[PDB]
RNA sequence: AAUAGGCGGCCGUCGAGGGCUCGGGUAGAAGACCCGGUUGAUAGGGCGGGGAUGUAAGCGGGAAGGGUCAACCGACCCGCUUAGUCCGCCGCCCCUAAUCGCCCGAG
RNA sequence: CCGACACAGGUGCCCCUGGGUGAGAAGCCUAAGGCGUGUCGGGGGAAACCCGGCCGAGGGAACUCGGCAAACUGGCCCCGUAACUUCGGGAGAAGGGGUGCCUGCGGGUGCGUAACCCGCAGGUCGCAGUGACUAGGGGGGCCCGACUGUUUAAUAAAAA
RNA sequence: GUAAGGUCCGGUGGAGCCGCCGGUAUCGCGGAUCCUGCCGGGAGUAGCAGCGUAGUCGGGUGAGAAUCCCGACCGCCGGAG
RNA sequence: ACCGAUAGCGAACUAGUACCGUGAGGGAAAGCUGAAAAGCACCCCGGGAGGGGGGUGAAAAGAGCCUGAAACCGGGCGGCG
């Protein structure tokens, strides 16, 4: 798994997406995409998706989204309000 | 009558249902006198085409001829029940069945992970994904005097047929672990000589090899691809409604007449297409290879193999059968193969003919 | 509240678009506090708008 | 035509407009009299005994 | 709506609680109650979490027409009635802080009566082709629970 | 199939056997069905095989000419280059996720 | 604003409109200005079937009351053009050839190597050069009414 | 009591009501595609598509945010929006 | 010896009022807490609407207020299933 500190790189293959939904749609569909896979594989229970990268999702319009997206994760640890502990990454470009 | 044509569809297949299990059912046996069981099964792993000189009747007869071939897989299976039948008021009923005590597992592909060693696996425990309730302490002798009983009765007169309870071995041919349990029809006129035969092949391995002829006919069971809910353009082939339609043109016109003041159950309609038990006859069996290869003139043998493998399924690794023509269901499904139950008068010799070319080229 | 009077003085003192006026993202709360013609002219001049 | 689309060009100029007289909204403007009283049209009031609105103004019906 | 359906009430070992006029759907609030009643408190409360969460279909017996099943045993039709969960939910919140007043252990609390009822309808139009107006009403909801200690 | 069947096994008089949840399709309108789930190659990632197009960007040279017949500009062509790009196909490698958990259940 | 409505109609499109391509206030792209309120969202190889589009081998109207729908042609330059005729026309009849980019010259008006337009030679790539957008299918008989125009607002646009 | 109907008991209600004789009447309800009011099944269903298919990512206010506000990205109209 | 709030004038009341049609003209629905507001002080919860305690009253008759039927809907109980 990933402890809070380090930074690990996931390649998102965005393209497991294009062909189940309406060809106008893919590219929110490849962000929520990328939130999901970022979450189940980092075990974060909230993921915060730079700017940056949503824009490389976005360069190409709203029905070409990049087939495969490679993505830099970090974690940390919350443990705000006292309900547990919260996992939160942080999704950067590369 | 105006104008006559045939009726759309066959309705001696219906109704046009999902199959009721994914593992094929025989119904009916063929009738022989040879003591051997009475088919196989396997795997489906694709389609090629091969060049061969012609032998059954007609005009191409001796003649350079193409031939497309179903290769399917068939690792051995393994003989582990044998169960009796007695005639019932209406029908056969089971008598009795046993089945062999627990024991090692010699042919399971494991690989040494890192940590821990080597599983050891053991029968049992691939049976426990399809049984899922098997006997505890179950000891040889038990089944020995349980197998005597069964002896016994037959003996006594009391048992009108045997058969043999075998399951596949996925795991061979690392393509699962689940295994398939089924029974099968031995030939012969006496249930002893099947018996012996039975008890003789008891918790052993079964090879193709050792069960069907190159060259022989057979019939082909398996369920058919699935297509989902179809509208009756596809699912009976009626015609199209005129294109001046404003209502639709891939539906019936009419649904019935005024009487009776009902719709009849032949009336085509949307439905399940696919995913159906079929049986198809007559198949001929071309040849048998070993360790998925095939040796031609004893000289030179080739991997059935295409490069790259085949679409959506792995490499063939075991024995496996060449069928000429087409077989029903989808690629890594289970078929059942059977001697032929109703051949031609006049049939292929029994011997693998002369093939000159095999298409081991690249099918994706 | 709702930053609309202060977009709509801004691009009428600005004689622009009010689609090419820029707010500063991170000073929303001193934009918001500005009420008269005056304050949205002072926060032109530091530059927030 | 005929229909919606014709109710559409009811932005003229209204047919009828407060009368000073009887303070109905009924002084046809383009002709110069009122179709209620008679205001511009007669000295008199516009009364007719197969009417009963002017009966209703004072619940005398 | 003040009075409640329960008959033998007893302030010594019972709390209750009511919300009316509630803004929901009176089916789907008769649905959520019918499989309410009979559970202790905290069950219930976790069973409206599950609910809201959409972890847990709610089966419906009485009114579920054109309704596709659910996954597992039991469905048949289903489905997750948020809204209704909410309002039942802060429904037995408020009936358990009556018990705990009262002196009532929360955690031996069983919901022994919970009901719905339709209430006053607010009504509304809609414009419909050809100048018609049409009926678009609310039909607002009354919730009644009482929970007894069990011993 | 109201004569609502036969057989081997497992459990009960805590408990076999299941459902939800998880990774995917030999399946699919909802349901249902099939394979996998650390007794692991189910999906992703890496590498290798086989494919579809058709030789990438960059650099070097030529080019009908023009240019002070100089520097430079120039459609296009040739070499590095069966290249570059891509893969809803296959093989090997546990690097990541198939986890934690919840509820019926005969007596 | 009127039409019962925060109505895809009508009133008011009543007056006005940067750049490229281009004959053009056409189509397409884009600057200014405006909007994301022609206001319910989410899921999916998640079907059948229905509406709106793209392509379909071989044949080419065998379909049908009837080529209904779709399809062919399509801009511009050059050559060439029938019966008939009221001599005006028919006529863009019909039919045929060319069209891109690049390197250099010649010509018209012009003070000009400003701007607009018109030819010529050579080299070169693609299946395709009005490459997208824009953008006629054609011909031969018969009946009726000379033509432009008007008509049953809400099933008849016609020979009336 | 054949009956139209009468009377009694238990409960709610809080100020009027009846037996008999003799008269009077807007004097007796199942229907009139009857009139007025209220409520049912259809149904948690159709509709919230078609003529311009537009949203996404960070931050903010707030009990509560797909729908409100600011920044970026991506889009529509651009002889008319 | 008239009717007693679907009756009686259309109007028992902010009724020839609201509202409909360019206009002539057409034209509704809607009465009742209690003897006295004594119209619920204080406490727990909820974002709030409200809920539960506790008070007032002969009686909540609690302003959605005299009595409170039928149709319809939710629950409990007895019988069938
Ligand atoms: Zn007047």
């Amino acid at each position: 798994a990933i402890k809070a500190g380090e930074e690990v790189i996931f390649t998102v293959p965005i393209k497991k997406i294009k062909k189940i939904v309406p060809r106008w749609k893919r590219a929110p569909r490849a962000v929520k995409f990328v939130r999901e896979f970022v979450a189940r594989h980092a075990k974060a229970q909230e993921v915060i998706i730079d700017p940056k990268v949503n824009e490389k999702i976005w360069e190409r319009g709203i029905e070409k989204p990049p087939s495969k997206l490679r993505v830099k994760v970090k974690v940390e640890e919350e443990k705000r309000e006292g309900e547990e502990t919260v996992r939160i990454a942080y999704v950067t470009l590369a | 009558g105006k104008v006559h044509r045939p009726r759309r569809g066959s309705l001696g297949f219906s109704p046009r249902k999902r199959a009721k299990s994914i593992v094929p059912r025989i119904r009916s046996w063929p009738k022989e006198t040879e003591v051997r069981m009475l088919g196989f099964a396997g795997y489906k792993a694709g389609m090629t085409h091969i060049l061969m000189i012609d032998d059954e009747p007609g005009l191409t007869n001796g003649k350079e001829i193409f031939m497309p071939v179903t290769i399917i897989e068939t690792p051995p299976l393994r003989v582990f029940g044998i169960r009796a039948y007695r005639m019932g008021y209406l029908g056969l009923e089971t008598a009795t069945e046993v089945i062999v005590p627990d024991f090692p597992l010699d042919n399971y592909p494991a690989k040494e992970r890192k940590g821990k060693p080597k599983p050891k696996m053991t029968f049992y425990k691939l049976l426990e994904r399809r049984i899922a309730t098997l006997p505890k302490n179950y000891t040889q002798e038990m089944f020995e005097q349980k197998l005597g009983q069964l002896e016994d009765m037959i003996k006594e007169g009391e048992i009108v047929d045997v058969r043999a309870i075998v399951a596949t071995q996925p795991w061979v041919i690392k393509l699962k672990k689940k295994p398939e349990v089924m029974e099968y029809a031995i030939g012969g006129t006496s249930v002893e000589e099947k018996f012996n035969y039975i008890k003789e092949k008891l918790g052993k391995e079964l090879r193709v090899g050792e069960v069907l002829k190159e060259g022989e006919l057979l019939d082909v069971i398996a369920v058919t691809k699935g297509k989902g809910t179809q509208g009756p353009v596809k699912r009976w082939g009626i015609k199209l409604r005129a294109h001046k339609d404003s209502k639709g043109r891939r539906k019936v016109g009419s649904i019935g007449p005024w009487h009776p003041a009902r719709v009849m159950w032949t009336v085509p309609m949307a439905g399940q297409m696919g995913f159906h038990h079929r049986t198809e006859l007559n198949k001929r069996l071309i040849a048998i290879g070993e360790n998925g290869k095939l040796k031609l003139d004893e000289n030179t043998e080739i991997e059935i193999t295409p490069k790259g493998g085949f679409p959506h399924y792995g490499i063939v690794r075991s024995d496996f059968m060449m069928i000429a023509g087409s077989v029903p269901g989808a690629i890594k499904r289970i078929i059942r193969v059977r001697p032929a139950i109703r051949p031609p008068k006049k049939k292929p010799p029994v011997q693998r003919p002369q093939i000159t070319y095999v298409s081991v080229e690249s099918k994706q | 509240n709702t930053l609309k009077m202060q977009r709509r003085i801004a691009a009428e003192i600005l004689k622009c678009g009010e689609n090419r006026i820029w707010i500063d993202p991170e000073r929303i709360d001193d934009v918001a506090s500005a009420i008269t013609r005056e304050d949205i002219k002072r926060l032109i001049k530091e530059g927030v708008i | 035509g005929s229909g919606t689309a014709t109710f559409g060009k009811r932005n003229s100029t209204p047919t009828h407009i407060r009368c000073r007289r009887c303070g109905r909204v009924s002084y046809n403007v383009k002709k110069g009299y009122c179709a209620a009283c008679g205001f511009g049209r007669s000295r008199r009031l516009r009364k007719y005994r197969w009417s009963k609105k002017w009966k209703k103004k004072k619940n005398a019906h | 709506r003040f009075g409640y359906s329960f008959q033998n009430f007893d302030p010594k070992r019972m709390a209750r609680a009511s919300a009316r006029d509630l803004r929901i759907s009176p089916k789907l609030a008769v649905e959520v109650c019918r499989e309410l009643r009979g559970m202790m408190l905290n069950d219930a409360l976790r069973y409206l979490d599950d609910v809201i969460a959409l972890k847990r279909p709610v089966p419906l017996k009485r009114y579920n027409d054109s309704q596709g099943h659910k996954p597992g045993k039991g469905f048949g039709p289903g489905r997750y009635p948020v809204k209704v969960a909410k309002a039942i939910k802060k429904v037995l919140l408020n009936v358990k802080n009556n018990a705990v007043q009262k002196g009532l252990d929360p955690d031996k609390l069983k919901i022994i009566h919970i009901a719905a009822h339709k209430g006053p309808v607010l009504r509304g139009w809609y414009p419909r082709a050809f100048g018609r107006a049409t009926p678009f009403n609310e039909q607002t909801t009354h919730i009644e629970v009482v929970v007894e200690e069990i011993r």
